[PDB]
RNA sequence: UCGGCACCUUACGAGAAAUCAAAGUCUUUGGGUUCUGGGGGGAGUAUGGUCGCAAGGCUGAAACUUAAAGGAAUUGACGGA
RNA sequence: GGUAGGAUAGUGGCCUACCAUGGUUUCAACGGGUAACGGGGAAUAAGGGUUCGAUUCCGGAGAGGGAGCCUGAGAAACGGCUACCACAUCCAAGGAAGGCAGCAGGCGCGCAAAUUACCCAAUCCUAAUUCAGGGAGGUAGUGACAAUAAAUAACGAUACAGGGCCCAUUCGGGUCUUGUAAUUGGAAUGAGUACAAUGUAAAUACCUUAACGAGGAACAAUUGGAGGGCAAGUCUGGUGCCAGCAGCCGCGGUAAUUCCAGCUCCAAUAGCGUAUAUUAAAGUUGUUGCAGUUAAAAAGCUCGUAGUUGAACUUUGGGCCCGG
């Protein structure tokens, strides 16, 4: 249990992480209309029903 | 709209039983030009210091601290 | 006959035996002796304010290889010295030498968390301006 | 010093936060009935928990008990009146068989859609919220209103608040004022 | 502590006054008087919360300081005057006379009586004693002392008080067969005369009482008020005749009397 | 035939298994009763008391630490079997 | 404990005088601790329970700490007095005055808690009293303590999924549009703003309502997560056992599903996360209901007192009537 490790590197990765601004996008609806959007994407017009269903497919 | 109504038998009995604030609302009593409550309480506590009418106190003060 | 007495007039023996054996649990022992108000630097409290004495670098337990970036803190209400982890990337740059931190527990009710030896507390606010808000972008630390 | 004000929580969260079956069932419920929240399902589950616990403690009582007859008949009468339990089927072991969809069908947001008048549950919600639909001649803007089976025939558009008449409406009036500004007088 | 309490918290008031929980921290504390604090009804609760003749306490004071009300013949301009059981309230305007009797739910109902019945009240004899110079008196349930009673008047009997002079007109013994009105306990407000009486030397004599639908009930002797013989009571009786129907019979009556 | 030290078979049963005529008659949970235990350490330590000539015995913590320690069996590998 | 007296409003070792030797205790006295006011109650629990109750009601105690007393029906009163102790204010130094655990407010203490506001209109109380007084109380302010309800959009036409018709023959037929055209059209409404009215003691706010009030309807919803537990990514960029994450198991040493980000997705949602305490989960306190051969645990063995527990036995049966 050694308590005098070097503190020079504190914040290294976050300080040298490249800055990407968030992409401006349309707003999503809030509340009742968001649960409506979830229900249409999951149980009404779902097509990605491989096995059971998937929600976040990546590039294959 | 739902509310409550009183019709007194006469306007003398209306003035007699009707509360002061409702008579001020209806114009049948003048709003009094009284003071604020803290000023009234402070005046009362000032008067609690004085015993008697205080005319002798005022003349003794004006006698002692004028020369 | 299953060891314990069963008879209708044996409630004294049953209750005295339960009172004696209740002492073997951790929580009942700790609650009844008042351990949190005699031991436990946060003397019964959830949070405690303290003054930073020093920035320490604790080397993590094996098989983890890192320096953990803690602070040594003297508690204002109590005078006890504790070591508190400063949780996020950076955020030891946000503390200072000799200023004010609000400290909380660290999840496991005593009992240091993870690979971090001997550290039972974390830093929640420094200078009353909330390390999460300092870390995101939200508030700025006061200079004085 | 005063009398304390009584208040009660009206819902309960499930013990298991992430069950795929339950999350699928409640999203199915909120899509069928047009709900804002999982809290609107949790409230109905809370009401069923209380109804079923009451009917259970009455059902463990012997039949022809005075409390069983009085409180069980009052429970049955309330459920028949609100329409969750049918106008037949007036037994305590059939109110244990009640489910959530029975109460969700009795909402004003479901009844407004069911009795024409709305064309969707999400249109029903924003008809109700927007000071349209009147249940007697009383405007209600609460979608969780529990229509009580003798108000169903009286649910209609409000006397005020157009689609019910007596005045055009805010953006209709402004747009007609703009067309009067442009075209004529 | 340190002396007599002058206030009464609301929620410490008697439940039969039916005071609303909100709209004040304080209940009207009954004054000292003929009846107890918890066995009585203050005049502000009668005139504002029962008859609805006054909306405030200030209107109760304005009614009372015009000497319209009188309790048991005398005027009683006290707002929190403890009007209790058998007390007669006479309101001169609208010519109303009331006798304070319990309805069978246990509360003081509004029971309008006539001017003949308002002339008298009934008093349960609480003790029979000799006063000084050897004069006998009886003490009734409302604190009245009546000198020179009949020598047949014993404890737990009921005298009839003439209320223009506080004199005993006639009286009813306590013996098997005669009506009982119940003025406390959980059988409060009931009627039904008798089965018998069991003695229990040392404390709490008990009375068995069996109403006209043959439902027996036991009451303590101190909660038992004789109102007459079986049939023809000496008072008028309130709306219900003191039967105490059960809740199923109450709902079977209330559903009937709302559809015409 | 009664009483004893045990043994052998079976598993009705029990058990996590090894095994067990008791370690059975236990979620189909109550024959009577005493004592002991509540994750591993720290620790049978410190302190207080008590007994002993002493060695020691009896009673007996806590701070702190820890994510396993352990039990039985299986397969493998290894053994100066 | 007895006798007598004194004192008391009165019983009484309450005190006194003279006697006697009692009173309590393993059925736990007495002593110690309490981060103990007690109760009604509260949280949670299938049931049995566990934990909390300073705090709206009731009872008690206290007014910096002790003690003593006056008055009075009632106080050992503290918005009464007296003394001492502690603390502290004014002063011409001679003296004099003090008690926020009332209300508001301050300092300090701390993780931790609001206006030096308005009013007696309500509820009640007090008075000689309908009238006066009331920081009791009510009203507003501050207030994400907790609780209730529930906005942040809805609906069509131009584009496309196909569920299709008579063997749509190859897409036409009077099919039938939920997802996509950061398209296109008019409707609807309250957040806000306010004329007034109502509200109210006077207001504010609610409720109602004239005129205003959305197209990116910028009138823009957040907080935590996306390896497992545990719902959601082997997507891209950066870092390279560092920085950091990670309740636990674990990830990071050059392709990181876990770090820091961007995109997308998930969960709850005007809320969501963290720390502590506690309840369920915990049959891990076990009365219900644990375990003791080997996992923790049968006292080395026997006697033995309290405690607990303790064999069987004593009017059973038959008939008749009323009778819910
Ligand atoms: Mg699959
Ligand atoms: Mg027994
Ligand atoms: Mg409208
Ligand atoms: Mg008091
Ligand atoms: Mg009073
Ligand atoms: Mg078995
Ligand atoms: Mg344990
Ligand atoms: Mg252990
Ligand atoms: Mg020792
Ligand atoms: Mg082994
Ligand atoms: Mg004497
Ligand atoms: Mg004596
Ligand atoms: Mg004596
Ligand atoms: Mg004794
Ligand atoms: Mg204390
Ligand atoms: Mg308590
Ligand atoms: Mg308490
Ligand atoms: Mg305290
Ligand atoms: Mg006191
Ligand atoms: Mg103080
Ligand atoms: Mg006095
Ligand atoms: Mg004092
Ligand atoms: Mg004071
Ligand atoms: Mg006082
Ligand atoms: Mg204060
Ligand atoms: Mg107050
Ligand atoms: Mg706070
Ligand atoms: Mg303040
Ligand atoms: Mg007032
Ligand atoms: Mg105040
Ligand atoms: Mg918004
Ligand atoms: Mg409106
Ligand atoms: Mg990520
Ligand atoms: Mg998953
Ligand atoms: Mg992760
Ligand atoms: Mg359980
Ligand atoms: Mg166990
Ligand atoms: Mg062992
Ligand atoms: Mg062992
Ligand atoms: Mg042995
Ligand atoms: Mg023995
Ligand atoms: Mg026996």
């Amino acid at each position: 249990a050694k308590v005098h490790g070097s503190l020079a590197r504190a914040g290294k990765v976050k300080s040298q992480t490249p800055k990407v601004e968030k992409t401006e996008k349309p707003k999503k609806p809030k509340g009742r209309a968001y649960k409506r959007l979830l229900y249409t994407r999951r149980f009404v017009n779902v097509t990605l029903v491989n096995g059971k269903r998937r929600m976040n497919p990546g590039p294959s | 709209s739902v509310g409550f109504g009183l019709v007194y038998n006469s306007v003398a009995e209306a003035k007699k039983f009707e509360p002061t604030y409702r008579l001020v609302r209806y114009g049948l009593a003048e709003k009094v030009e009284k003071a604020s409550r803290q000023q009234r309480k402070q005046k009362k506590n000032r008067d609690k210091k004085i015993f008697g009418t205080g005319k002798r106190l005022a003349k003794k003060v004006a006698r002692r601290n004028a020369d | 006959g299953k060891g314990k007495p069963r008879g209708l007039n044996s409630a004294r023996k049953l209750r005295v035996h339960r009172r004696n054996n209740r002492w073997a649990e951790n929580n009942y022992k700790k609650r009844l002796l008042g351990t949190a108000f005699k031991s436990s630097p946060f003397g019964g409290s959830s949070h405690a304010k303290g003054i930073v004495l020093e920035k320490l670098g604790i080397e993590s337990k094996q098989p983890n290889s890192a320096i953990r970036k803690c602070v040594r803190v003297q508690l204002i209400k109590n005078g006890k010295k504790v070591t508190a982890f400063v949780p996020n990337d950076g955020c030891l740059n946000f503390v200072d030498e000799n200023d004010e931190v609000l400290l909380a527990g660290f999840g496991r009710k005593g009992k240091a968390k993870g690979d971090i030896p001997g550290v039972r507390f974390k830093v929640v606010k420094v200078s009353g301006v909330s390390l999460l808000a300092l870390w995101k972008e939200k508030k700025e630390k006061p200079r004085s | 010093p005063r009398a304390p004000r009584t208040y009660s929580k009206t819902y309960s969260t499930p013990k298991r936060p992430y069950e795929s079956s339950r999350l699928d069932a409640e999203l199915k419920l909120a899509g069928e009935f047009g709900l804002k929240n999982k809290k609107e399902i949790y409230r109905i589950s809370f009401q069923l928990s209380k109804i079923r616990r009451a009917a259970r403690d009455l059902l463990t009582r012997d039949e022809k008990d005075p409390k069983r007859l009085f409180e069980g008949n009052a429970l049955i009468r309330r459920l028949v009146r609100v329409g969750v339990l049918s106008e037949d089927k007036k037994k305590l072991d059939y109110v244990l068989a009640l489910k959530v969809e029975d109460f969700l069908e009795r909402r004003l947001q479901t009844q407004v859609y069911k009795l024409g008048l709305a064309k969707s549950v999400h249109h029903a919600r924003v008809l109700i919220t927007q000071r349209h639909i009147a249940v007697g001649k009383q405007i209600v803007n609460i979608p969780s209103f529990m229509v009580r089976l003798d108000s169903e025939k009286h649910i209609d558009f409000a006397p005020t608040s157009p689609f019910g008449g007596a005045r055009p409406g805010r953006v209709a009036r402004r747009n007609a004022a703009r067309k009067a500004e442009a075209s004529g007088e | 502590a340190r002396g007599p309490k002058k206030h009464l918290k609301r929620l410490a008031a008697p439940h039969h006054w039916l005071l609303d929980k909100l709209s004040g921290c304080y209940a009207p504390r009954p004054s000292a008087g003929p009846h107890k604090l918890r066995e009585s009804l203050p005049l502000i609760v009668f005139l504002r919360n029962r008859l609805k003749y006054a909306l405030n306490g200030r209107e109760v004071k304005a009614i009372l300081m015009q000497r319209h009300v009188k309790v048991d013949g005398k005027v009683r301009t006290d707002t929190t005057y403890p009007a209790g059981f058998m007390d007669v309230i006479t309101l001169d305007a609208t010519n109303e006379n009331f006798r304070l009797v319990y309805d069978v739910k246990g509360r003081f109902a509004v029971h309008r009586i006539t001017d003949e019945e308002a002339s008298y009240k009934l008093g349960k004899v609480k003790k029979v004693q000799l006063g000084k110079k050897g004069v006998p008196y009886v003490v009734t349930h409302d604190g009245r002392t009546i000198r020179y009673p009949d020598p047949n008047i014993k404890v737990n009997d009921t005298v009839k008080i003439d209320l223009a002079s506080g004199k005993i007109t006639d009286f009813i013994k306590f013996d098997a067969g005669k009506l009982v009105y119940v003025t406390g306990g959980r059988n409060l407000g009931r009627i039904g005369t008798i089965v018998h009486k069991e003695r229990h030397d040392g404390g709490f004599d008990l009375v068995h009482i069996k109403d006209s639908l043959d439902n027996t009930f036991v009451t303590r002797l101190n909660n038992v008020f004789v109102i007459g013989e079986q049939g023809k009571p000496y008072i008028s009786l309130p709306k219900g005749k003191g039967i105490k129907l059960s809740i199923a019979e109450e709902r079977d009556r209330r559903r009937a009397q709302q559809g015409l």
